């Protein structure tokens, strides 16, 4: 089904199978590492995890931190053999290519060489994002895992006039649900699910399956495999609490949610696993 | 890069090195821009990252087509497809006999339809100008020069500041507006289609505030009844002066009342109440050159 509201712009279901239809043109494969025998699942969560921390340092936004994300898994899925001390570089220039696409004014070249601790320099980040671009067929715009919830953010929160291109919604309670799909992403597995499904169902757990289903247009039926997968992860966070929303310096506050955070996290990763 | 032989250089600006190259087995003529990346410090430039994924998504008779994406030695090729005019040269050849309205019809319906296209696709061009508006040797027109467009997230965040050539930027973004989306397109459509019309720019001017002065002296100082929340938008004056909404009968002489009414849509001063470009194709202007499809209501 489709949630979106009658567009004055295009045609609501005309947008939203275009959505959906772009959904088959980016493949995700959750067990692509079996292409790289000597990696393990965990240094993917501990990459991953780095480059939160690299996005909150220089403000960057959620967005861009998803893309590198699914820059990095699916060029993975196109290599074979990867070495431990490769993987900061890969990860660094997915973040590279990314703050280039989704930042007004990113950070510079050599600040990217420099969060590395001198481990990737500056032409290395060239070379590997010209690899990075060139394996996945210029495909950069995918539809991030934080994109969805933005969607279902807005649809959640439509008044009966319904604009559904000016934001309005909760910056508190985006961001809880962004910590919860923060976590998930860390774990190699969610890519069996797609990225609309992953955002859906993390929604649910912070709200219903009624409310889920108007924002979404996905059946219960759909997400209960990978609602049912989340479990651990659900739980992780509302033991601990919810997050706070945060101030950054220079960032406005009607656009302060949009800023990517870190928690240490990690070990919340693994009290999921049991 | 071998099969390929530059013929002439179309030009350099801000897209980058254009050439006009052409194929010596297959005959084929294609433009060529290249991209000096021993000169790039940052690698890759975000506007050619951008316009290469966005364009290898927007595949569409109406848009200039990117064929092929070349790393060779320490340079990026695009190859794209080869118009031979641009509408701005194409403009002034015919300045002296007119533009047949017509032909300005069929362009602007094919315009329409790429910029729906790419506004279904979340992709917004904000550089619509006659320069970036490209005609071949069949009747038609393309939408080319994706650089600096953006694709726009549902919903919105606040994006990049001061976009489109001033002659066509639409007012809200003259006077500052937070956010923007579809909507700055169809204003420059709309001074593209009466600067079609009348041969001459609709509103010509040289700074910022010129612009928007020259924009009131047009279609009348907007209040809050023709748009709601002018009044507190950050670069508006009450100082401004009050002038008068003039007839359309005297800004586009030659357009008939279709026209006219097609084109004040394009040019409403509410960004939320401008006609969209879907709505566009469905106006009783093109009445004679498309028909409706029938509509599922269900
Ligand atoms: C150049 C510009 N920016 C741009 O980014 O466009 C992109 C990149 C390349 C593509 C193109 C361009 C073209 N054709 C033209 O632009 C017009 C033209 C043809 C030939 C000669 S001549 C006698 O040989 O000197 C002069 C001028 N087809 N495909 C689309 C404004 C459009």
């Amino acid at each position: 089904g489709s949630p979106l509201p009658v567009l004055s712009w295009a045609n609501r279901e005309e947008v939203w199978k275009i959505m959906l239809n772009k959904e088959k043109t980016y493949l995700r494969d959750q067990h692509f590492l079996e292409q790289h025998p000597l990696l393990q699942p965990k240094m993917r969560a501990i990459l991953l995890d780095w480059l939160m921390e690299v996005c909150e340092v220089y403000k960057l936004h959620r967005e861009t931190f998803y893309l590198a994300q699914d820059f990095f898994d699916r060029y993975m899925a196109t290599q074979e053999n990867v070495v431990k001390t490769l993987l900061q570089l890969i990860g660094i220039s997915s973040l590279f290519i990314a703050a280039k696409l989704e930042e007004i004014y990113p950070p510079k070249l050599h600040q990217f060489a420099y969060v590395t601790d001198g481990a990737c320099s500056g032409d290395e980040i060239l070379t590997m994002e010209l690899m990075i671009m060139k394996a996945l067929k210029w495909r950069l715009s995918p539809l991030t895992i934080v994109s969805w919830l933005n969607v279902y953010m807005q649809v959640a929160y439509l008044n009966d006039l319904h604009e559904v291109l000016l934001p309005q919604y909760p910056q508190q309670i985006f961001i809880q649900i962004a910590e919860l799909l923060d976590l998930c992403v860390l774990d190699v597995d969610c890519l069996e699910f797609p990225y609309g499904i992953l955002a859906a169902s993390a929604l649910y757990h912070f709200s219903s399956s009624e409310l889920m289903q108007k924002v979404s247009g996905y059946q219960w039926c759909d997400i209960e495999n990978c609602v049912k997968w989340m479990v651990p992860f659900a739980m992780v966070i509302r033991e601990t609490g919810s997050s706070k929303l945060k101030h950054f310096r220079g960032v406005a506050d009607e656009d302060a949610h949009n800023i990517q955070t870190h928690r240490d996290s990690l070990d919340l990763l693994d009290k999921a696993r049991a | 890069m071998e099969n390929f032989q530059k013929v002439e250089k179309i030009g350099e600006g801000t897209y980058g090195v254009v050439y006009k190259a052409r194929n010596k087995l297959t005959g084929e003529v294609v433009a060529l821009k290249k991209i000096r990346l021993d000169t790039e410090t940052e690698g890759v430039p975000s506007t050619a990252i951008r316009e290469i994924s966005l364009l290898k998504e927007l595949n569409h008779p109406n848009i200039v087509k990117l064929l092929d994406v070349i790393h060779t030695e320490n340079k990026l090729y695009l190859v794209f497809e080869f118009l031979h005019q641009d509408l701005k040269k194409f403009m002034d050849a015919s300045a002296l006999t007119g533009i047949p309205l017509p032909l300005i019809k069929s362009y602007l319906f094919q315009l329409l339809q790429g910029l729906a296209f790419c506004h279904s696709h979340r992709v917004l061009h904000r550089d619509l100008k006659p320069q970036n508006l490209l005609i071949n040797t069949e009747g038609a027109i393309k939408l080319a020069d994706f650089g600096l467009a953006r694709a726009f997230g549902v919903p919105v965040r606040t994006y990049t500041h001061e976009v489109v050539t001033l002659w066509y930027r639409a007012p809200e973004i003259l006077l500052g507006c937070k956010y923007y989306s579809t909507a700055v397109d169809i204003w420059s459509l709309g001074c593209i289609f009466a600067e079609m019309v009348t041969r001459r720019a609709l509103f010509p001017g040289d700074s910022e505030i010129d612009q928007l002065f020259r924009i009131f002296r047009t279609l009348g100082t907007p209040d809050e009844v023709v748009w709601p929340g002018v009044t507190s938008m950050p670069d508006y004056k009450p100082s401004f002066p009050k002038w008068a909404r003039q007839d359309f009968s005297k800004v586009v002489p030659p357009l008939d009342e279709d026209g006219r009414s097609l084109l004040s849509q394009m040019l409403h001063y509410d960004p939320n109440k401008r006609i969209s470009a879907k709505a566009a194709l469905a106006h009783p202007f093109f009445q004679d050159v498309t028909k409706p499809v029938p509509h599922l209501r269900l």
